[PDB]
């Protein structure tokens, strides 16, 4: 389960 | 992928009005003037060349500033702080890598502190009630560009130039809306370089006709003519570069035949 | 804040936690997202800046509603309407049941409803997935988490690359193109669509290249005919194994001829040929959609 790309 | 273009356009034609500053707001401004503003817009331009920010960023900023002074009284020693607070935002809004706050203090040469900038951030956000996605002349031109026949990169640049000149002069350009200025520019460019006019297709797309663009088309041309003698010049210096096909060096037509 | 009463933490993302809460004055039940500031950093997070504003202009029945924004001096609480649960939890309870075709159909239609709206308002969601969609006990679904969204223009510029959660990322992103647009949100819906149909993630990769291999193995390695340009894409390697497209009946058994056609059209390789939400909303697949209530 991959998280959401972050900035 | 032209499936949504029109819904978009429409929503932007509608939004532009909701994000349009009040025309003669400077009139009520006690301390600041159109001139100081020009000094401020012209420098923001410099600012975004030093950091390579997209033109969208500059436009979003000018829009933020205007709306804000639209309803707030600001002394001249601070206008710059308002200005800088808007460029931050605009950046965090439209850029992939927005300059960090510490960089913004440095370009003001420590005029304001970090904390002074952050607070103004909060304040601008309050006054604008976070309504940050404003339509800009740039969102309009970019769409109008699709109707060229064919695409001419000289015109594109020269139009961007024009629509950028209007960023500096509150008076008179607060009178017109982004979509109209963009038409004015788009037509001017076109005529100057290729001699074609606001094409039939755009007439159907926006409803605007050359005749409707006259009033703005009369100010714009004049602004073009007088470009070299204007107090502020960052934008000309800007449009000398090859990335812009030196369009600022081209000689404007003498008459528009309108 | 005086008027809200925190109940139980619903989730917890980046800049803070998330509580289910109730208003002591009016009884309204809400969802509060506490975005941190710390200050002395960069002020307001550019991600919070987008969420709020882009959401200021997205009022739609199929899009979570931003009630208010309390921008104090220490934090930033986004106040949201409160929905029951996201499509992930719901999909889990249907681990054996399988979501009935009609309910599903209702689901996708709404999503697409909300999705075309966004698109019509120049906004890319860029993080569509089940845990980021909320349903209510009434048979409604709604898009949520605009944390990763951005307003787009026309035509588009290059945007941020690190985007979309891995399993639901499109092939144009995986192969590193210069430009991506609406089609990325559809690729996601498509995967979600397939997922409702079999309750297991269509292409659950554990990496950029595995995601890519999973897509290939199901849709057949893209060539220049199907997607003009692929063999010039930055991350495209000519050594890619070349698999052959698989029959949709073996990929999506339960789907009938229509649902098949739409799905396939939602996962076209060539972004320029992928069905759009507007065109989707109109596929024959939806000619008989209704509004079933979920089991709960
Ligand atoms: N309004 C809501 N009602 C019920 N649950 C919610 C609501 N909003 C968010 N959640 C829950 O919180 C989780 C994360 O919130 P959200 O997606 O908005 O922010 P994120 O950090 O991007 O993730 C969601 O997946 C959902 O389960
Ligand atoms: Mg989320």
């Amino acid at each position: 389960h991959h998280a959401s790309p972050r900035k | 992928v032209p499936d949504y273009h029109e819904d978009i356009h429409t929503y932007l034609r509608e939004m532009e009005v909701k994000c349009k500053p009040k025309v003669g707001y400077m009139k009520k401004q006690p301390d600041i003037t159109n001139s100081m503003r020009a000094i401020l817009v012209d420098w923001l331009v410099e600012v975004g060349e030093e950091y390579k920010l997209q033109n969208e960023t500059l436009h979003l900023a000018v829009n933020y500033i205007d709306r804000f002074l639209s309803s707030m009284s600001v002394l001249r020693g601070k206008l710059q702080l308002v200005g800088t607070a808007a460029m931050l935002l605009a950046s965090k809004f439209e850029e992939i890598y927005p300059p960090e706050v510490a960089e913004f203090v440095y370009i003001t040469d420590d005029t304001y502190t970090k904390k002074q900038v952050l607070r103004m951030e909060h304040l601008v956000l309050k006054v604008l009630t976070f309504d940050l996605a404003a339509p800009t002349v740039n969102q309009f031109l970019t769409q109008y560009f699709l109707h060229q026949q064919p695409a001419n990169c000289k015109v594109e640049s020269l139009a961007m130039f024009l629509g950028e000149l209007s960023l500096i002069d509150a008076d008179p350009y607060l009178k017109y809306l982004p979509s109209v200025i963009a038409g004015a520019a788009f037509h001017l460019a076109l005529y100057t370089v290729t001699g074609q006019s606001w094409p039939e297709s755009l007439i159907r797309k926006t409803g605007y006709t050359l005749e409707s663009l006259k009033p703005c088309l009369m100010d714009l041309h004049q602004t073009y003519l007088k470009a070299p003698q204007h107090a502020q010049q960052s934008i000309r210096e800007k449009y000398k570069n090859s990335k812009y096909h030196g369009v600022s060096l081209l000689n404007p037509p003498e008459t528009l035949n309108l | 804040m005086e008027n809200f009463q925190k109940v139980e933490k619903i989730g917890e993302g980046t800049y803070g936690v998330v509580y289910k809460a109730r208003n002591k004055l009016t009884g309204e039940v809400v969802a509060l997202k506490k975005i941190r500031l710390d200050t002395e950093t960069e002020g307001v997070p550019s991600t919070a800046i987008r969420e709020i504003s882009l959401l200021k202009e997205l009022n739609h029945p199929n899009i979570v509603k931003l009630l208010d924004v309390i921008h104090t001096e220490n934090k930033l609480y986004l106040v949201f309407e409160f929905l029951h649960q996201d499509l992930k939890k719901f999909m889990d309870a249907s681990a054996l049941t399988g979501i009935p075709l009609p309910l599903i159909k209702s689901y996708l239609f709404q999503l697409l409803q909300g999705l075309a709206f966004c698109h019509s308002h120049r906004v890319l969601h860029r993080d569509l997935k089940p845990q980021n969609l909320l349903i209510n006990t009434e048979g409604a679904i709604k898009l949520a988490d605009f944390g990763l969204a951005r307003a787009f223009g026309v035509p588009v510029r290059t945007y941020t690359h690190e985007v979309v959660t891995l399993w639901y990322r499109a092939p144009e992103i995986l192969l590193g193109c210069k430009y991506y647009s609406t089609a990325v949100d559809i690729w996601s819906l498509g995967c979600i669509f397939a997922e409702m149909v079999t309750r297991r993630a269509l292409f659950p990769g554990d990496s950029e290249i595995d995601q890519l291999f999973r897509i290939f193995r199901t849709l057949g390695t893209p060539d220049e005919v199907v997607w003009p340009g692929v063999t010039s894409m930055p991350d495209y390697k000519p050594s890619f194994p070349k698999w052959a497209r698989q029959d949709f009946s073996k990929v999506v058994p339960p789907l009938d001829e229509d649902g098949r056609s739409l799905l396939s059209q939602m996962l076209h390789y060539d972004p320029n040929k992928r069905i759009s939400a507007k065109a989707a909303l109109a596929h024959p697949f939806f000619q008989d959609v209704t509004k079933p209530v979920p089991h709960l």
